[PDB]
């Protein structure tokens, strides 16, 4: 009753299940930046990087080698920036290797689309890491986790 | 792809053709054996290399041999 | 004497004997006299003493560690250490091999050799077992009559 | 609301309310055991919530009856919620 | 030729079906006529119900198609199964009963491919075919 | 209708087929053209499903094989009882259980092996035993070698009865398939009769024999002075002295005035202070309650009189929107396939063995078993191993059912079909969780090792550093500690003192004390989870992909146990459900080895020990576990290197046998790698050369020598691997614990 | 005795077990009556 063939195609390697094809799942996925409609590949990358650097700052800040030091937050931000640069390099090499120069009009599956996406991701990631750094440095709650 | 070859020791038993999970081997006409038929490998690009043909062969060393060569999607049996 | 000292006059050997006997006596001190444990430990002590005395009188050579060493070079003064035991082995092993080969041929010339090999014909097997006592002359007779070694052209071989 | 590709699901919150009441009202059954105090499961849970809200930032200590009461009450509540959804959607 | 309007054996769906490689490279199909509605085993996993009449099925591998065909031939007594290969261009090809008759029985018209005029013992040595274009046959 | 129907004289008892090996199989009856026939004979000896297509014949064979197994087990028990009666120091152990080491085996003085007859105690020297039979007998109330002789006689008589029953029910009166396919009747009778009446009879025995005898023994009365069980049975006054409620009679029972029996039927909990084991008065009530429960449970199913259930109806009624047809067809599957039943029963039996190991150490049930540390360790590890093997066998027979007895026509859109149809999701998710657990459980140990080796000891995952506290387990322990009087009001003590409480000490030695969980315990528990999950991954992946996969669409045709499908498709080695069982057995060995090592170290470091006059307990290793068990170096040094001293310095002692077995098990484990790392072609070519050597002397076997099949080589490698590893651990554990306990 | 039972006794594993048990007994009794013989006495 609840589990059915995917797209009414019994022979595709997929099943239509509540987790996979429910109304909430479809709405959530279609509203995420990777799928939302209208966003340029640059804006998708901007939102995703903003979201990702923000949470990247935390683990380094609270569990890095210099976590019991005065410079724990700055060290965490600088490690976040390093990891962001590494991942931006990963994105760039993936884009140059996977997508050939044919122009499909910035669909995020093109050379230009992926270049814009990785540029936006780098910018947004660095910005989000900086924003998290500012908030942690200025708010005691975030420095103590509520202690 | 893999190179499948047949030799004159073939007796036309056809078990090599019947054992192939793909359709790589077929029986053709011949005069060198009592059965009057010999195995042939026209669709060698579909061969996977399982050597089931080799297993289903009754002649002292095989009349059919599979030499594993370059690998492709079909040879590797990759459904993805 | 070759490079070592006789074991009958070695302080190390005597010390090892004393240590073994003292261990056994310490184990015995905690058991009532005449009880099975006491009798067993006393018999162990007697066996240890007899073994050490016999090793001493055997002419065995003992090193600094206090343990007998074997001179397996061919010296006739130490034949009993490796050569005569080795001769006894070779005798028994050739017996076994000769009778096994004879039974293999016997089963080869049967109606069902495989059946004769999994379910044996123990009368014939015992016959061959008995035959095995003159295997050296029998084996040499087979060799000279040419029934032992097969020709190079009659043995299967892989291609080069 | 579609629970799957094309299957609709009501998702009635009155089922949730009914299951909550069905588990909680029996939970009022008092017991004089130290864990409950003298009260029932639901009342003990409310009392613990208030007591540990009065001391807000310090979690109920390990060994406090709060954790056991919470676990038992929520196990029963979830069981009743599953059963009530089953009844409303299959036997409804 | 292949008719893409043949119904399918009312399968309930599985995760063993074809994937993006089927849409990108190659997608095989098998068509067969059934005298009644039986239950058969999908080569990908699970049970399916074949229809009374013509049934068309899509798979990712020729081996899967031929395994299904062998199941039909042996388990059931269906031997009119035809196998095709479809490219994204839509260029359906015909493969299994290539000459309308199964390869296990000789048929006039076939040309021997890959046949050698000696036993395996007559193959040349790699030393003899080294730095040359000769073949070990 | 549930009724009895048998065939009379179906098979004639004759030795004709004893001389025809392979008679059961058509391919083997022909004869041994090669040595592979010899191995096939044994590999297919008990595969009754491949000998014939007759379910009736298979069921009859299984019934008679079960009778033979029961006869063998009864012979085993009679042997143990007879050895206890004749070659044991049981009387001395009864006189002073805390001073003399139990022993029931004696070796002959042939080549100096008499050293193995160590000074166990009580004027007796033999081989110390770690099976707990002495404690079993003490709990049962045995106080003489005469009673043990009678026990051995009863065991021998039952073995004879069982063998006769097997022969009779194969050759004289063989029940039919209709008789066999009575699931309702077979469960009613098992539950009520077998289990319920067994625990009822054991409760009666405990109430009339074990309880007073053990009461006097704990009071200190001599075993010779204690009266006899029939004296207790017939002298209600004598029993009314020890348990004053027997003067009341059975009127309280039949009037439901059950409180009158509180003296000998009590919910007390804890451990007997004198013996260190569970209260036998608690065990009697436990078994009586179990008898009531089982006899009630055995009245659930319909046999002949309308009242009852039908499992077919229950299963077919249980279905939901996520499962389509639900449990439809499972009743037919389980009453038509022995392999499905074997898989279920093996899985449950193995899990039961594991549960039994856990519960039998935290709540020592027998008198003077808790302070017999060798017995506790040996029993725990033994039952853990049996459980692991049973689970792997359950996987194997699930695969065998899937390949052989699975029919898609009868399984359409039911639970089995739906599992097969989404097997990819299950295996992918289990793969991800296995990788995640492996990382976050073993990379923690690697991190700790690296930090300790770099001197950053403050960056480790330790109680003195970043902490991983099992707060949930500690919370459960607190609950169980406080339950007596609060959530179990009528229980005087906690179920186990491991959860918390006071130390139980017998003979100035800890019987059971609280077990504290910290960071090391958190890590080792998550490693247990990792290993279990990986084992499940291997076994379940094999079972689900037994019939077909994207790689081999026709695998059921190849079978349940085939070597490969050739070097094609990139290589299809070990693709069958048999090879899945093979790898999963390797991983079960890994899992159980880690579990038993955890038990050994934790119990020697934080539970077991000697209690001083100060009331303080010094443990065997002394808290090594908390700060050493957090690094692989800590395990290598403080557990393996440290505790292997007892076994490697055992030469010249009564544990010299343990040292020799240590070395031999190492040898066998290494010898397995020859089969595991190698292939058949090399050995067949070597055999070709050896056969040339034999032919040069005009002789060679008519049964052509052949290298082991690929599957047989894998099986030999696995068997030797498991034997060597388990034997190494066996010698190590027994030597260490017998030296320090 | 039944000829089939005798053939079953003649089967390879039974004969191997009996023969090797006999050989083990021979060696064991030799070591029991003449123990600790590390050498041929000369
Ligand atoms: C690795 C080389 C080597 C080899 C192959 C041998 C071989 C031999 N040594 Mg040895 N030996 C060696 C090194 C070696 N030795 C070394 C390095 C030393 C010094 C440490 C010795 C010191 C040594 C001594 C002192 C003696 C031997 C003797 C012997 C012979 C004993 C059997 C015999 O005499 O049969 C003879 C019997 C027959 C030919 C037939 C017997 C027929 C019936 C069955 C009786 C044998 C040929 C003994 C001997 O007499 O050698 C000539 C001997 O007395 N060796
Ligand atoms: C108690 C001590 C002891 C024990 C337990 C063993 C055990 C063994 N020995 Mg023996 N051996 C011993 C003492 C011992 N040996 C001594 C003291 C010597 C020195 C003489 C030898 C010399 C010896 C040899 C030379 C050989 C063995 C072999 C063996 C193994 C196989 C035997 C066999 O299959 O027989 C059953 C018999 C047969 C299968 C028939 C064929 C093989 C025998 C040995 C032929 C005998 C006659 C032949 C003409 C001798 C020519 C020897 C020359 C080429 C050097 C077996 C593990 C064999 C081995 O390891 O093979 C790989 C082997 O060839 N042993
Ligand atoms: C825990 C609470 C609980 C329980 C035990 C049940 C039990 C039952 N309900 Mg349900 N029901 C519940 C809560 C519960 N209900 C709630 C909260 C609602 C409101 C949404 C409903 C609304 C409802 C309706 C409208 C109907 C039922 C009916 C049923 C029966 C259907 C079968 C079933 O559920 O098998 C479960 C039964 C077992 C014995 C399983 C035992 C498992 C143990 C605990 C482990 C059964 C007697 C039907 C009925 O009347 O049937 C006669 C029916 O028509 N229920
Ligand atoms: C089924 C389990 C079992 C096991 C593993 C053993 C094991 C043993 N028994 Mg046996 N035994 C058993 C059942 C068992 N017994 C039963 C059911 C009885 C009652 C009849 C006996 C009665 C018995 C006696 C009377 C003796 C043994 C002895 C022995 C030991 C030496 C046996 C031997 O070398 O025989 C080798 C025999 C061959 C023919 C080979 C050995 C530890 C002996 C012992 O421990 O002596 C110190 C001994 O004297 N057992
Ligand atoms: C071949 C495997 C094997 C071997 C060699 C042993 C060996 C041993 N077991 Mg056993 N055991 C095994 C498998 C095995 N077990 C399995 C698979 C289980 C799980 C069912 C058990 C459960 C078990 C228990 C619970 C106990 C032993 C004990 C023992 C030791 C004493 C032997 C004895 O006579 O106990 C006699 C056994 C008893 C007096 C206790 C019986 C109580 C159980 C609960 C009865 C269950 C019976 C029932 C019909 C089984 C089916 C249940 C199912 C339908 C759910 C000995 C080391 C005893 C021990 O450790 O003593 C110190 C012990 O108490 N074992
Ligand atoms: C199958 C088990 C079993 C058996 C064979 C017996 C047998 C007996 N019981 Mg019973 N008894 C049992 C279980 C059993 N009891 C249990 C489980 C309990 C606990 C409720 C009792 C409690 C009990 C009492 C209190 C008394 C007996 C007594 C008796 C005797 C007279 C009836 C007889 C020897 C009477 C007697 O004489 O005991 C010595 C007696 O007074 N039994
Ligand atoms: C209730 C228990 C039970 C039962 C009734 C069966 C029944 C069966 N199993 Mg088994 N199985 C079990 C438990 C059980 N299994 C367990 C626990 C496992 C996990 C290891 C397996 C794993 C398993 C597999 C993987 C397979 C079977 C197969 C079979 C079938 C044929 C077995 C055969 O011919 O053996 C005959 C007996 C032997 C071959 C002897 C094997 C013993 C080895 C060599 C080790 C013995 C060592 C011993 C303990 C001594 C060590 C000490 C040393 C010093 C000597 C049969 C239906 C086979 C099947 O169905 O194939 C189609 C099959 O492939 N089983
Ligand atoms: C301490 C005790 C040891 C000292 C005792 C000495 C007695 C040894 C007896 C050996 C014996 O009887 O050999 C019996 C064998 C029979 O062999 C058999 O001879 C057969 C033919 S026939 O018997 O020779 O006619 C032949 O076919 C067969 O293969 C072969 O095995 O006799 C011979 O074949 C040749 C004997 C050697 C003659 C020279 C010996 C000189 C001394
Ligand atoms: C037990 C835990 C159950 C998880 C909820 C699952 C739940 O209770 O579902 C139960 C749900 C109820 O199904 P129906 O009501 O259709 O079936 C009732 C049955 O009795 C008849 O078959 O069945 C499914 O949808 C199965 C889905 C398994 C879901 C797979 C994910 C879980 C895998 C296991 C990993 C769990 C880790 C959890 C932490
Ligand atoms: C799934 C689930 C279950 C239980 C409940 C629960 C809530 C936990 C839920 C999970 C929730 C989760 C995982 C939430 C995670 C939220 C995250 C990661 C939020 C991230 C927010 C990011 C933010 C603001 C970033 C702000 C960045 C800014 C301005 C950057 C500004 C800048 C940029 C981009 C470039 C130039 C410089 C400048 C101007 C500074
Ligand atoms: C060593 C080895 C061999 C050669 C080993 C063979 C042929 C075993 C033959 C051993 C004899 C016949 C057994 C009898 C002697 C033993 C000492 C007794 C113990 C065995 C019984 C208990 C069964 C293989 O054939 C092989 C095949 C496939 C993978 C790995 C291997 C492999 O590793
Ligand atoms: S099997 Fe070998 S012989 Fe028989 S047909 Fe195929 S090739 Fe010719």
């Amino acid at each position: 009753q609840f589990v059915k063939p995917y797209n009414d195609d019994p022979f595709v390697g997929n099943l239509a299940t509540p987790v996979s094809t429910s109304s909430f799942t479809r709405s959530f996925l279609s509203n995420l930046p990777a799928y939302r409609s209208g966003l340029s590949p640059l804006l998708r990358g901007l939102e995703i990087g903003m979201t990702h650097g923000y949470f990247l700052v935390g683990p380094f800040y609270k569990l890095g080698p210099l976590r019991n030091s005065d410079v724990a937050l700055i060290s965490g931000l600088f490690s976040s920036i390093g990891l962001i640069i590494i991942l931006a390099a990963c994105l760039a090499i993936y884009g140059v290797v996977s997508f050939n120069e044919d122009d499909n009009t910035d669909s995020l599956q093109t050379s230009r689309g992926w270049k814009q996406f990785t540029s936006g991701w780098l910018v947004g990631s660095i910005g989000g890491a900086s924003f998290a750094y500012i908030l942690i440095s200025n708010i005691v709650f975030l420095q103590t986790s509520g202690l | 792809s893999h190179a499948v070859k047949v030799y004159d020791t073939c007796i036309g038993c056809t078990q090599c053709v019947r054992a192939c999970p793909c359709d790589v081997l077929e029986m053709v006409s011949w005069d060198g054996c009592k059965a009057g038929q010999i195995a042939s490998a026209p669709r060698t690009e579909d061969c996977i290399g399982c050597k089931r043909c080799e297993t289903a062969c009754p002649t002292d060393f095989l009349s059919v041999r599979v030499y594993l060569g370059g690998e492709t999607t079909r040879s590797m049996g990759l459904a993805y | 004497v070759a490079g070592l000292t006789p074991c009958k006059d070695s302080k190390d050997f005597q010390r090892r004997l004393d240590g073994s006997v003292k261990k056994l006596k310490t184990r015995l001190a905690k058991y009532e006299k005449g009880t099975p444990p006491a009798l067993a430990l006393e018999k162990q002590i007697e066996r240890t003493q007899a073994r050490f005395e016999r090793y001493g009188k055997a002419g065995l050579l003992c090193g600094t560690d206090g343990l007998p060493h074997l001179i397996t070079d061919g010296r006739w003064s130490h034949s009993g250490e490796f050569v005569i035991p080795g001769l006894f082995f070779l005798y028994i092993a050739g017996w076994i091999g000769w009778v096994g080969r004879s039974y293999v041929l016997f089963a080869r010339e049967s109606d069902k050799p495989t059946e004769k090999e999994i379910i044996l014909d123990v009368p014939a097997a015992l016959s061959f077992v008995s035959t095995g006592f003159i295997w050296p002359v029998s084996a040499f007779k087979e060799f000279t009559s040419g029934n032992l070694i097969a020709d190079e052209s009659e043995i299967t071989v892989s291609p080069r | 609301f579609e629970i799957s590709d094309g299957v609709e699901f009501d998702l009635n919150p009155l089922v949730l309310a009914i299951s909550f009441l069905g588990w909680s009202l029996p939970g009022l059954l008092p017991s004089n055991i130290p864990l409950y105090g003298g009260k029932g499961l639901t009342t003990a849970l409310f009392a613990e919530i208030g007591e540990h809200l009065q001391t807000f930032p310090a979690p109920p200590p390990i060994g406090d009856p709060f954790w056991v009461i919470l676990f038992i009450w929520h196990s029963g509540l979830f069981a009743t919620m599953i059963f009530g959804t089953i009844g409303y959607n299959g036997y409804g | 030729t292949l008719n893409l309007q043949i119904p399918s054996p009312t399968f309930e769906g599985s995760t063993g079906g074809w994937l993006r490689a089927a849409e990108v490279e190659e997608k095989y199909a098998i068509t067969w006529t059934s005298g009644k509605e039986q239950v058969f085993e999908m080569p990908t996993g699970g049970a399916a119900i074949m229809r009374k009449g013509e049934n068309l099925l899509y798979l990712a591998r020729k081996e899967q198609c031929l395994a299904l065909g062998t199941q039909l031939k042996t388990g059931f007594k269906i031997t009119d199964y035809k196998i095709y290969r479809i490219f994204p261009s839509g260029e359906v090809q015909y493969l299994h009963p290539k000459d309308g008759v199964f390869p296990e029985k000789v048929n006039a018209g076939r040309i021997g491919v890959g046949n050698v005029s000696h036993s395996i013992g007559k193959n040349l040595n790699p030393s003899q075919i080294k730095f040359t274009n000769k073949s070990f046959n | 209708k549930v009724s009895i129907t048998v065939d009379k004289d179906p098979v004639a008892t004759s030795f004709e087929k004893w001389a025809q090996p392979g008679h059961f199989s058509r391919t083997l009856a022909k004869g041994p053209k090669t040595t592979t026939w010899i191995w096939n004979l044994h590999a297919d000896a008990h595969d009754f499903d491949s000998h014939t297509s007759s379910l009736e014949d298979i069921s009859r064979k299984i019934f008679s094989a079960h009778f033979g197994q029961l006869s063998i087990i009864f012979l085993w028990l009679s042997g143990m009882y007879f050895h206890g009666a004749r070659f044991s120091n049981y009387s001395a152990w009864l006189s002073n259980p805390t001073a003399v080491k139990p022993s029931a085996q004696v070796v002959w003085p042939i080549v100096g092996q008499e050293v193995l007859n160590g000074d166990v105690g009580g004027g007796f020297q033999g081989v110390q035993i770690t099976s707990g039979f002495f404690q079993i007998w003490r709990a049962s109330g045995i106080t003489s070698e005469v009673e043990l002789y009678w026990c051995a006689l009863a065991g021998l008589l039952m073995s004879g009865l069982m063998i006769f029953a097997g022969w009779f029910h194969y050759h004289k009166a063989a029940p039919k398939l209709e008789w066999f396919q009575n699931a309702e009747s077979m469960l009613n009778h098992h539950l009520s009769g077998l289990l319920g009446l067994g625990c009822l009879s054991w409760a009666g025995h405990q109430i009339h024999v074990s309880l007073p005898i053990n009461k006097l023994l704990d009071a200190g009365v001599a075993p010779q002075e204690i009266p006899l069980p029939h004296e207790f049975l017939v002298n209600r006054d004598l029993m009314a002295q020890l348990y004053p409620s027997f003067s009341k009679g059975l009127v309280p029972f039949f009037t439901l005035n059950w409180s009158e029996y509180s003296d000998f039927l009590t919910f007390k909990g804890g451990l007997n202070p004198v013996t260190g084991g569970l209260w036998l008065s608690d065990t009697a009530h436990h078994h009586l309650a179990l008898a009531v429960l089982f006899i009630v449970a055995g009245h659930m199913y319909r046999t002949n009189w309308g009242i009852g259930h039908s499992m077919k109806e229950i299963l077919e009624a249980h279905k939901g929107p996520f499962t389509g047809e639900g449990h439809k067809g499972l009743y037919e599957v389980l009453i038509t396939s022995w392999h499905a039943q074997l898989s279920i029963n093996l899985a449950m039996l193995g899990s039961l063995s594991i549960i039994i190991a856990h519960h039998m150490y935290a709540m020592p049930p027998y008198p003077y078993i808790a302070t017999d540390y060798p017995t506790q360790l040996s029993l725990f590890t033994h039952h853990m191993w049996i459980g692991g093997f049973c689970v792997c066998g359950a996987a194997a027979h699930a695969g065998i059912f899937m390949v052989r007895d699975y029919n898609p026509a009868q399984n359409y859109n039911n639970l089995l079909d739906r599992v097969i149809r989404h097997r990819d999701a299950i295996i992918s998710h289990l793969n991800w969780i296995c990788i995640f657990l492996g990382f976050h459980s073993f990379g923690l140990y690697i991190h700790n090792d690296t930090m300790r080796a770099l001197g950053r000891t403050q960056d480790m995952f330790s109680d003195t550093a970043i902490q991983l506290k099992p707060v949930f387990a500690q919370w459960v322990q607190n609950i169980h500690t406080v339950a007596p009087g609060n959530t179990t009001p009528n229980a005087l003590a906690t179920a186990s003192y491991a959860f918390g409480g006071n130390v139980v000490s017998v003979g100035n030695k800890v019987a059971m004390m609280p077990i504290s969980l910290g960071t090391a315990d958190f890590m080792v528990h998550h490693i247990h989870a990792f290993t279990i999950h990986v084992t499940v991954l291997i076994l379940l992946k094999g079972v689900l992909f037994s019939r077909n996969s994207r790689l081999i669409p026709d695998k059921a045709n190849l079978g349940f146990r085939f070597p490969c499908d050739g070097p094609g498709r990139g290589g299809t080695c070990q693709s069958s459900a048999w090879d899945s069982v093979f790898l999963g057995l390797f991983w079960m060995y890994n899992c159980i080895s880690v579990v038993i090592f955890h038990f050994s170290w934790k119990m020697q470091s934080d539970v077991w020990g000697t209690v001083q006059a100060d009331n303080t307990v010094t443990h065997i290793t002394g808290g090594n576990f908390a700060q050493s068990a957090i690094t692989i170096n800590g395990w290598l040094r403080d557990f393996l290197w440290a505790q292997a001293s007892q076994v490697i310095q055992s030469y010249g002692s009564s544990l010299s046998a343990y040292g020799l077995i240590f070395l031999g098990a190492h040898f066998i484990w290494a010898f397995s790698l020859m089969f595991l790392f190698s292939g058949r072609g090399y050995w067949q070519e070597l055999i070709e050369s050896v056969v040339w050597a034999h032919n040069k002397l005009n002789f060679a076997p008519a049964i052509q020598p052949r290298a082991l099949s690929i599957t047989q080589g894998r099986a030999v490698g696995l068997a030797h691997y498991l034997l060597g590893g388990i034997g190494t651990t066996w010698a190590f554990f027994l030597a260490r614990i017998i030296s320090v306990g | 005795m039944d000829s089939n039972f005798l053939k079953y006794l003649s089967t390879a594993p039974v004969l191997l077990t009996v023969w090797l048990s006999f050989t083990a007994g021979l060696v064991i009794e030799a070591n029991r009556f003449f123990p600790d013989m590390l050498y041929f006495p000369m």
